[PDB]
């Protein structure tokens, strides 16, 4: 762990970090179209139109 | 002056993680969408037929 | 205690001086007492069409073979008789004459300079037996890997463009070159304001100035009935040229990308991306330890006998790119290792390696610009493709304000997603296939 | 010519991987567990096979499908006890074999351990979805409250209990779908097997001495083979003595009256070899908890090559961590009684004690031994 | 990992009697008993303890399930 | 007092019973093969033979007899100052990798 904990580690993950955020997003997108997860989609507009 | 296809690729198609989630949006806008679309035909297809075209008839 | 700074600041300036005729005089005075003086013509394979490709070349070839002052032998008994060494270097893009001689003998050197570039015999005799060399250098030069190599990286990479041409040209113009077409290409690129006079070393500017006032300015830049040539922007194909001899003991590949032109402000962080790179040859003693990571697990696996990463630059255009030579088993290895390298700079560089690369670019710059010949190239080809002789610390500015998300934006511009251009030689069946290459161009991570 | 052995490609890799397989010469009788499990894997295949040729899985027929196969089919009797003690013999060699995995620090081989955790919990699941299926009260129960512990997680819970239960409870669904998984599972934990057996041969085989043995190998056609079969015959000799000599030892009788949905048995309880997850569970009053406690004490597996911290690959040359070691196994043993035992004063505290005796051991005081060892050892 | 190339070794001379000429059950008891003995000593002082406090809970635990299960009389004393 | 329990220790552990020495059952990590390969070729025979004899002696479950068991003292740590080496150069190329 201590090897990792290093100023050019926090560098690369920075580079990285824009990054996994938008993989979460498309994580979340993806469960919620998946599931049609109506607590989400309610908001979401014409899609609304739905359920 | 950068097309339209131009402007979707730097803006969205660059890097894979845009691309997902543009994928992503895109898919469930597409559903609904096409959902919507092709219910609507195929009920103007059988139009008279199907229960809930005569339901009110029937119901109350 | 001079610093690097005070030392950028103490280095001698060159000074730029026109003739009326179009001819630039440019010089850079040290106490050395040799000088090198020469003459650099914007001509090369570039400016010429595909029945007189080579023709620069050939006149090359017999520019030191006599004048009509002086004949053939004449020239060079006067040169070594002065001790100077004469020496000419033709490119797709620039043609050189350059002395190198005592300072005492300036004045010498330079009417056999304007001798050379203007009053050349072009005698048939030696037309012909320079067409022979030529012919033999051809055959010669097909044995030189990289250079086979580069060229075809050259014809795949600008197909249909005048830059796609060799310097040398193909054999059938060779043979088939006359005095005339050898006479209109000397009148049609070689012309005063095409042409720059640099000199470096134990040479004053004003007496360079007045020799040159003296010999060259009959010489015009005047274009017979208005034909003059323009330059034309050279298109860029992503292509992949493949020569599989199998026969051949080793592989080079060569894979490059479109880049930047001379003057374009992005050279800089591309050539300090390419130094974080690096180069590696079996020789070399670093090994795995070398901080290239490439060259770290090219030593530990001994993927490859030699790889070099290269940033040639035209005027509009440019090959940006490395060139590997490696056994027929590890090609596509190689190439995965370059490929992950170019976008690990693409996308997540760090500040470390950009200042190695930096400190790296510093020495190369520093390092190369030592001696009279190398400080008169330098002035002469950044006369003719900067328009200026950018000085050190100019450079070194340029150098400083590259920083970690300066790289990664140049490398993601020139690097990530952009078709590559392959030539590959000798036993490159493991060489992948284009859509491989290209899919390593992009990561799916990023 | 060339040897068709090495030659051909299917006995090239017959050859490499049980003929001509360098092995260490000193692995001992708990390396022939592993083969132990693959003849028990391929006997139970077998036997549910033959016992599928004679089952139904509606709830009407189920029960009296199987007093069909053990009356009127022919050695049907036989067959049905050879799987119900094949799947105790199974869980045996299972435990005996992580437990040599434990001891001997064999979990280095970091892949080979993370496919065993996945077939353990695959075997698991299928012998929990096998002993519905003869739809007995015990049967219909034990999987009411282990489907119903499913429900303890946050949200999705009832959504994905009732999805598995097929309906609002347990029923004719449940029943079909476990069989249908009982029947395909198997067949998964045979190629998980493989490929097992295939990142163990990128490593060889670990000795109980823990030292690497590439100066010592020995062939292992010319000598684990009859090794492997004279386990081979031990383990029969078991499981048929308890197939035949006492064929209702290690299972409860109350799975031998039709499933009722309207009377609880007396007691509910699961098989011997889920009993000590049970007990887990039970120890912790919050469901959530509990469900969560049941999962660790199978992931903790995941987690041990991490928490070896000991200089040396095995425990033969750890006295302190063998004390450790027997005194998990003990804790095993314990928390197996406590499930079987019912949720009463004395056997609560027993049970919670335990518990936290067996994860304490896992994950602080065994690293923590080993390191005062390498201390001891000068290192 | 084939057999040729697994490792490197030097200077080891290896002598290996046939199965054949050999008894497959040299000393069996006379030898195997010592031998069994010896590896029980040096077992039995980690294996056995860790058990033995098993068998005191098992004990303690019926014993004291089988108490609790019986009536207390002061409850039903007044 | 320290050296009392040590001593246990090293008679608990087997490794002497079986006529191997200390540095003979270290686990063989990626630090401890470039050691073993950094070896002087008479030490590194030593050891494959005492590692030999004792996976011999192992496979038959005996011990060496009571006379050829390593000595407390006697044992020699061959294998500690190039482990050592190794993991610093390890230590030093994973520092100049965070920064
Ligand atoms: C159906 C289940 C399994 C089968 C068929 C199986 C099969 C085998 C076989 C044949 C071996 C060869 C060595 C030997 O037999 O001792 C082996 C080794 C091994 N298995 Fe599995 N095993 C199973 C379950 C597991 C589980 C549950 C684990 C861990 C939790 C595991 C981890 C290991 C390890 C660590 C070894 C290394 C043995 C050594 O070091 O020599 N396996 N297994
Ligand atoms: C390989 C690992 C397997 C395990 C651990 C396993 C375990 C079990 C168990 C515990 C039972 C309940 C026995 C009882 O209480 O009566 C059972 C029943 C059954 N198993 Fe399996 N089984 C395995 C493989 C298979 C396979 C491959 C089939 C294929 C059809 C199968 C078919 C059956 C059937 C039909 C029953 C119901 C008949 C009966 O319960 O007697 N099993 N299994």
């Amino acid at each position: 762990l201590s090897r990792f904990l290093g100023p050019r580690y926090r560098e690369l993950a920075r580079n990285w970090i824009p990054t996994a955020s938008m993989w979460g997003a498309v994580g979340a997108v993806g469960l919620v179209w998946a599931t049609d997860w109506r607590l989400i989609l309610d908001w979401v507009p014409y899609i609304n139109g739905k359920f | 002056a950068p097309t339209l296809t131009a402007r979707l690729y730097s803006l969205l198609f660059r890097r894979t993680s845009t691309f997902a989630l543009t994928i992503a949006v895109g898919a469930l806008f597409f559903e609904r969408a096409f959902d919507q679309g092709a219910d609507a035909i195929y009920e103007h297809i059988n139009q008279g037929k199907l229960w809930k075209h005569i339901k009110h008839k029937y119901e109350n | 205690t001079a610093t690097y700074a005070q030392a950028l600041q103490s280095v001698p300036e060159t000074q730029v001086s026109q003739l009326d005729n179009g001819l630039r005089v440019a010089s850079e005075q040290s106490s050395q007492p040799t000088c090198t003086v020469g003459v650099w013509i914007d001509a090369g394979s570039r400016y010429e069409n595909e029945k007189n490709n080579g023709a620069g070349y050939f006149v090359e070839h017999l520019a030191f073979k006599g004048t009509k002052n002086r004949p053939g032998s004449a020239l060079e008994k006067e040169v070594e008789s002065m001790g100077a060494h004469l020496n000419a270097y033709s490119t797709r893009e620039h043609t050189a004459y350059y002395i190198k001689a005592l300072s005492k003998d300036l004045p010498k050197a330079v009417e056999l300079l304007a001798d050379i570039v203007q009053n050349c015999s072009l005698e048939d005799s030696q037309i012909e037996k320079e067409r022979d060399v030529i012919l033999q250098e051809l055959q010669e030069n097909d044995s030189s890997m990289r250079d086979v190599v580069f060229d075809y990286l050259h014809a795949t990479a600008f197909q249909g463009t005048p830059l796609a041409q060799s310097v040398e040209g193909p054999s059938e113009n060779v043979r088939k070159l006359s005095r005339a077409d050898l006479t209109e290409y000397v009148s049609q690129h070689y012309k005063a304001p095409r042409m720059v006079l640099a000199a470096a070393g134990g040479v004053e500017h004003r007496q360079l100035l007045d020799l040159a006032q003296k010999h060259f300015s009959s010489l015009s830049g005047t274009y017979v009935e208005d034909a003059v040539p323009a330059f034309t922007p050279c298109r860029f194909t992503g292509s992949e040229i493949r020569h599989r001899d199998d026969a051949l003991p080793l592989a080079h590949v060569a894979i490059a990308v479109e880049g930047p032109g001379w003057a374009n402000p992005d050279n800089v962080p591309l050539q300090v991306a390419n130094a974080i790179i690096g180069h590696y040859d079996s020789t070399y003693g670093g090994g795995t330890h070398m901080s290239s990571t490439l060259a770290s697990v090219a030593a530990t696996r001994k993927l490859c006998q030699s790889f070099q990463t290269f940033n040639i630059c035209y005027a509009e255009t440019g090959l940006l790119g490395a060139h590997f030579v490696c056994d027929n088993m590890s090609i596509d290895d190689m190439m995965f290792f370059l490929q992950g390298q170019w976008m690990r700079l693409c996308t997540s560089a760090t500040e470390s390696e950009v200042v190695r690369g930096k400190n790296i670019l510093r020495n190369a710059l520093v390092s190369h610009l030592d001696g009279t010949t190398p400080v008169c190239e330098d002035i002469g080809r950044s006369l003719l493709t900067y328009g200026r002789r950018i000085p050190l610390a100019e450079w070194e500015s340029r150098i400083a304000e590259v920083d970690a998300s300066v790289v990664r934006e140049v490398c993601s511009k020139y690097f990530y997603d952009q078709c590559p251009a392959v030539a590959g030689l000798g036993p490159i069946e493991q060489l992948p296939d284009y859509n491989r290459i290209r899919s390593g161009m992009f990561w799916l991570r990023f | 010519m060339t040897n068709i052995r090495k030659s051909h490609p299917l006995m090239k890799i017959i050859n490499n991987a049980f003929i001509d397989l360098p092995a260490p010469s000193n692995i001992s009788s708990w390396w022939n567990f592993g083969s132990l499990l693959g003849i028990c894997l391929i006997l139970q295949i077998l036997t549910g096979l033959f016992l599928a040729m004679h089952y139904t899985s509606d709830t009407t027929t189920a029960f009296s499908s199987v007093t069909h196969i053990c009356r009127d089919v022919n050695y049907g009797w036989v067959i049905r006890y050879l799987h119900a003690n094949g799947a105790s013999m199974f869980f045996i060699c299972l435990f005996i074999h992580v437990g040599r995995g434990l001891y001997y620090g064999s979990y280095m081989f970091l892949e080979t351990w993370n496919i065993g955790v996945v077939l353990l919990f695959t075997v698991m699941a299928t012998a929990f979805m096998g002993y519905v299926l003869p739809w007995g009260q015990m049967s219909f129960w034990g999987a009411t409250v282990i489907t119903n512990l499913l429900s303890a997680i946050p949200y999705i819970g009832t959504d994905l209990v009732e999805w598995i239960w097929g309906g609002f409870s347990v029923d004719k669904a449940t029943l079909t779908r476990f069989f249908a998984f009982h029947f395909i599972l198997p067949f998964i934990i045979t190629a998980l097997a493989a490929v097992h057996l295939l990142f163990l041969h990128e490593t060889g085989s670990n000795n109980p001495t823990g030292i690497s043995s590439d100066m010592d190998k020995i062939p292992f056609h010319p000598y684990y083979t009859i090794k492997d079969i004279l386990g081979a015959l031990f383990m029969m000799l078991i499981l048929l003595i308890l197939v035949l000599f006492s064929p209702d030892l290690l299972g409860d009788p109350d799975n031998y009256t039709p499933a009722n949905p309207l009377n609880t048995p007396p007691h509910i309880k699961p098989e011997w070899y889920f009993l000590f997850a049970y007990a887990i569970l039970r120890s912790i009053p919050n469901k959530l908890g509990g469900v969560l406690a049941l999962v660790a004490s199978i992931l903790i597996l995941i987690l041990m090559p991490m928490l070896h911290t000991s200089k040396q690959r095995s425990m033969m040359f750890r006295p302190l961590s063998q004390c450790l070691f027997w005194m998990l196994v003990a804790d095993l043993i314990t928390l197996t009684w406590i499930g079987g035992q019912p949720v009463e004063h004395p056997f609560i505290i027993i049970g919670q004690l335990a518990s936290i005796l067996y994860f304490l051991i896992i994950l602080v005081l065994m690293p923590i031994t080993s390191i005062i060892e390498n201390n001891l050892l000068k290192w | 990992r084939e057999f040729g190339h697994l490792t490197r070794m030097r200077h080891v001379i290896t002598y290996s009697l046939s199965p054949f000429e050999q008894r497959a059950f040299p000393h069996y008891f006379t030898k195997g008993i010592p031998n069994v003995l010896r590896r029980t000593r040096a077992c039995i002082l980690r294996v056995a303890p860790p058990f033995v406090v098993f068998y005191l809970v098992y004990t303690w635990g019926t014993q004291e399930f089988e108490k609790s299960k019986r009536k207390n009389p002061a409850a039903y004393e007044n | 007092w320290l050296e009392g329990i040590r001593k246990w220790y090293y008679n608990a552990a087997g490794f002497n019973k079986l006529g191997l020495m200390r540095d003979d059952t270290i686990y063989e990590d990626d630090d401890v093969k470039e050691a073993i390969r950094r070896l002087p070729e008479n030490l590194y025979n030593d050891r494959v033979f005492r590692i030999k004899r004792a996976l011999d002696l192992t496979m038959r479950q005996q011990i060496l007899p009571k006379e050829q068991w390593t000595k407390y003292e006697e044992d020699k740590f061959y294998l500690e100052p190039y482990l050592k080496e190794v993991i610093r150069e390890r230590k030093e190329r994973e520092e100049w990798a965070k920064k």
